[PDB]
């Protein structure tokens, strides 16, 4: 009953921009479905078959010295130029995380609205950094530009005792701590 | 390999044409400009692939399609005396080198009856030249016509020549002033002295003219001014 | 590739709605798009349209180009549609649980293919239909999909929400349960 | 406010 | 922009565009027909060669020049630029206004001399030929109307190496005369004003 896909066809492509050491590398993707057929790679120069569906596409493409050398200046004409224009606001962008201690036996402490994704959380019992077996979530993207990350750790408790979060990220002078 | 057709058009003010570009070389980007003398040439509208176009500098009054890879086609909907130009297309395959077209002018005028055929006349070597220098140059006049669009050509023995051969850039107005007003046009063929004193040998003048086509309607008298080729011819003189 | 930052082109064109999307992420993060309906350049975030400008017809052009390719690889592969992936729900919260203070949950629809999506928020099992924004189709590595979907709300106790979501890889749709 | 690059897609055999 | 200069010499030419850009062409244009590439100089490079053509780009001034070496006949011609711009579409060029060169000949032996050619029997014009005179000669517009003057223009005898000059008046007019009808103009007063 229903439940029949309907008739559905796609095409899409990428156009990377991989930026190392002052330099660009260009790769151009044409990818039918899920299926990536055509690719053009600048430290290959010329674009290649990826699949036998590609070969006829990779063929003429590679026969047009006009259209190779269009895409030969693509890591100086785009990557490069598009690197070096925003500098300023994402490649420095920095948003201070905001940490938070409280248990659900486990102690979670939960880093929110931060960026970039680089951060290290690390867990202190009575100024002993005892890792204890620590279980961290992986890096949660927010979607907004801002990233998430959750660390458990297995603890029993001794009254009196005081268990600190130690938080380090590139937005922040010195460690921000928080005890429980 | 970029191909524009039609090649000459007059136009009366108010109508409408379409100017077809067309390319063999499989390229993937196509333009349309227009060059008149001040301003130089400036893009109307440019096309990447089927299905899309985008405008240019001067875009207002013209339209494109890209209904397929070899064609790009430039219309107008209703002519005026502004679009008179000369229309050149291209084609590229990137930022790099653009193939261009032959060209197209285009006239628009307000009454098509101004619209008049050349008259040619061939005039036969100066006697004092072929004395003085032991060669012989015969001078061709297409006047009085309009537009200003001709091709002058030299056939010697019903063959065409070009060494020898010296045409003016472009037609000058028999009357600088009045708008509308009608063309002329000169050309030189230089021969040797030996040559011309051949009685037997045959020199043609020959003008092709472009004018009004078969779907233009002509309700006056005088012939119709269609594009025709008018011609004058000299016989060499032993004298 | 070696890359300190990549900056991606990614676009696709397809039968169903939507039939088209031209984007641009730095970072895996999208920073702005083409409004292919309006002709407009959105960016993500306001900051970014206050630095940089970009054409539209960057996209609407781009768009056309794929949708020629779309209809030149749907002749050669014979007509073939690809399997349908169902997505991966996953809900969670932007902030910190705390009753009475205001937060947005997140719906992260994952791994699907094609990218049609129908996605609704349900508050005690009822519609939500304000204090709701989502993003893009996001691209994956894999060539398959990925969505945002975000809701702002009052935690409260006595408060469930649901992610509910359709797609052809679903026999049925899928509520995906979260409370406080 | 400077203006950002971009790069044509290539159109396939066909 | 005008230029002119004698066969066999160097030509440069000029340009300037007015925003940043990704490459710089050389465009030209003879008997006012399609345009023709050149040369292209990328913004990293600074000279660039291509037969007799040496491209000069300096991105501070936003300048180029183009070198004609050897320059010939055929490089006679109205010489374009031709900048894309950066954030815009990588194929949308914008071209500047043209300066037009001349490429006169070097006159071997220079004869100038006025004739008047036969009359024709289809016509009522006279017709009187300005010829042979050397490049130095520039022609002048008749300021009478109803007195017709076209520009000089070059024409080549290729089997016997002879190039020459030569410029065209006529008019329908009986006053009129071949010793007063390039009057207005400045010519040798070497030239040969034989009777018909
Ligand atoms: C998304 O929702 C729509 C409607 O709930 C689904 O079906 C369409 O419904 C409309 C009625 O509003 C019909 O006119 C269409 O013919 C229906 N089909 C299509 C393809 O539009 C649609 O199937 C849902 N999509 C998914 C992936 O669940
Ligand atoms: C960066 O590039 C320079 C110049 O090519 C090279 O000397 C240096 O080793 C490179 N650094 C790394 C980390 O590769
Ligand atoms: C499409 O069909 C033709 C004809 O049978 C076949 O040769 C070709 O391999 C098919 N291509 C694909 C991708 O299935």
């Amino acid at each position: 009953a229903s439940r029949a896909t309907p008739e559905n066809y796609l095409f899409q492509g990428r156009q990377e921009c991989y930026a190392f050491n002052g330099t660009q590398r260009f790769l151009e993707r044409y990818i039918y479905n899920r299926e990536e057929f055509a690719r053009f790679d600048s430290d290959v120069g010329e674009f290649r078959a990826v699949t036998e569906l590609g070969r006829p596409a990779a063929e003429y493409w590679n026969s047009q010295k006009d259209i190779l050398e269009e895409k030969r200046a693509v890591p100086d004409r785009m990557c490069r130029h598009n690197y070096e224009l925003g500098g300023p606001m994402t490649l420095q962008r920095r948003v201070q995380p905001r940490v938070n201690v409280s248990p659900s036996n486990l102690l979670v402490c939960h880093v929110t609205d931060f960026y970039p994704g680089s951060i290290q959380v690390r867990w202190f019992l009575n100024g002993q950094e005892e890792t204890a077996g620590v279980v961290s979530t992986n890096l949660i993207r927010n979607g907004d530009w801002t990233f998430q990350i959750l660390v458990m750790l297995e603890m029993t408790p001794q009254q009196g005792d005081v268990y600190t979060c130690q938080v380090e990220h590139t937005s922040l002078d010195s460690p921000v701590t928080v005890e429980w | 390999g970029v191909t524009q057709t039609p090649k000459f058009r007059v136009l009366k003010t108010g109508q409408s044409m379409t100017l077809l570009c067309a390319q063999d070389m499989n390229h993937e980007y196509m333009y349309w400009y227009r060059q008149d003398p001040g301003m130089g040439l400036r893009l109307i509208h440019y096309s990447v692939g089927e299905g899309t176009t985008a405008k240019g500098e001067v875009p207002d009054g013209y339209n494109v399609s890209r209904l397929k890879k070899q064609n790009f086609l430039l219309g107008l909907e209703s002519a005026a005396p502004s679009q008179t130009s000369v229309y050149f297309c291209a084609s590229s395959q990137g930022g790099g080198e653009q193939y261009f077209g032959p060209g197209t002018r285009l006239t628009v005028t307000e009454d098509l009856n101004k619209v008049f055929p050349p008259e040619v006349a061939v005039f036969e070597p100066s006697e004092a030249e072929i004395s003085h220098t032991q060669k012989a140059t015969l001078v061709c006049l297409a006047t009085g016509f309009f537009p200003d669009h001709v091709e002058l050509s030299w056939w010697v023995n019903g063959k065409e020549v070009h060494s020898g051969v010296c045409t003016d850039p472009q037609p000058l107005k028999e009357q600088p002033a009045l708008n509308d007003s009608r063309y002329c046009l000169s050309s030189r063929l230089r021969v040797s002295a030996t040559f011309w004193q051949n009685p037997r040998n045959h020199f043609r003048c020959q003008v092709q003219f472009y004018g009004l086509s078969e779907n233009d309607e002509w309700t006056q008298d005088r012939a119709k001014p269609v594009t025709q080729i008018v011609s004058a011819e000299a016989w060499g003189r032993a004298d | 590739i070696k890359a300190d930052h990549v900056s991606t082109y990614a676009a696709f064109v397809q039968t169903h709605r939507p039939t088209g999307e031209f984007m641009f992420e730095f970072d895996e993060d999208e920073m702005f798009y083409v409004d292919l309906d309006k002709k407009e350049t959105v960016w993500h975030l306001e900051e970014f349209g206050q630095a940089f400008s970009f054409e539209a017809q960057g996209g609407l052009a781009n768009i056309a180009i794929l949708n020629n390719n779309l209809n030149t690889l749907i002749q050669r592969s014979n007509h073939t549609q690809a399997t349908n992936d169902p997505p991966e729900v996953t809900v969670f919260p932007k902030e910190p649980v705390e009753l009475g203070q205001p937060n947005t949950l997140i719906c992260h629809i994952d791994k699907f293919f094609p990218p049609v999506l129908n996605v609704t928020w349900l508050c005690n099992g009822e519609l939500v239909t304000e204090g709701v924004a989502e993003s893009l189709f996001l691209p994956r590595t894999d060539y398959s999909f990925h969505k945002f979907h975000y809701l702002t709300f009052v935690p409260s106790a006595e408060d469930f929400y649901d992610c509910r979501v359709e797609h052809w890889g679903l026999d049925q749709p899928l509520l995906k349960h979260w409370e406080a | 406010a400077t203006g950002l690059a971009w790069e044509w897609w290539r159109t396939v055999y066909e | 922009q005008a230029l002119s200069i004698q066969e066999g010499e160097n030509a440069t030419m000029n340009c300037s565009y007015k925003t940043s850009i990704n490459n710089l062409q050389w465009y030209r244009q003879n008997s006012g027909r399609g345009l023709v590439h050149l040369i292209l100089i990328r913004s990293n490079e600074r000279e660039k060669h291509s037969g007799r053509l040496r491209v000069t780009l300096d991105t501070s001034k936003k300048s180029s020049s183009l070198l004609i070496t050897a320059s010939r006949a055929a490089d006679t011609a109205s010489y374009f630029c031709a900048t894309d711009k950066k954030g815009g579409a990588t194929n949308k060029l914008i071209f500047g206004t043209g300066t037009l060169l001349a490429v006169q000949p070097n006159i071997q032996n220079p004869d100038p001399a006025v004739y008047q050619l036969r009359d024709s029997k289809s016509s009522d014009k006279s017709v009187c030929l300005f010829t042979d005179f050397d490049s130095q000669t520039n022609v002048s517009q008749s300021k009478d109307s109803d007195v017709y003057i076209t520009d000089k223009c070059v024409l080549d005898m290729r089997s016997m190496d002879f190039k020459s000059n030569s410029a065209v008046a006529w008019s329908n007019k009986s006053d009129f005369a071949c010793a007063n009808a390039f009057n207005n103009s400045i010519i040798p007063e070497d030239t040969f004003f034989p009777s018909p």
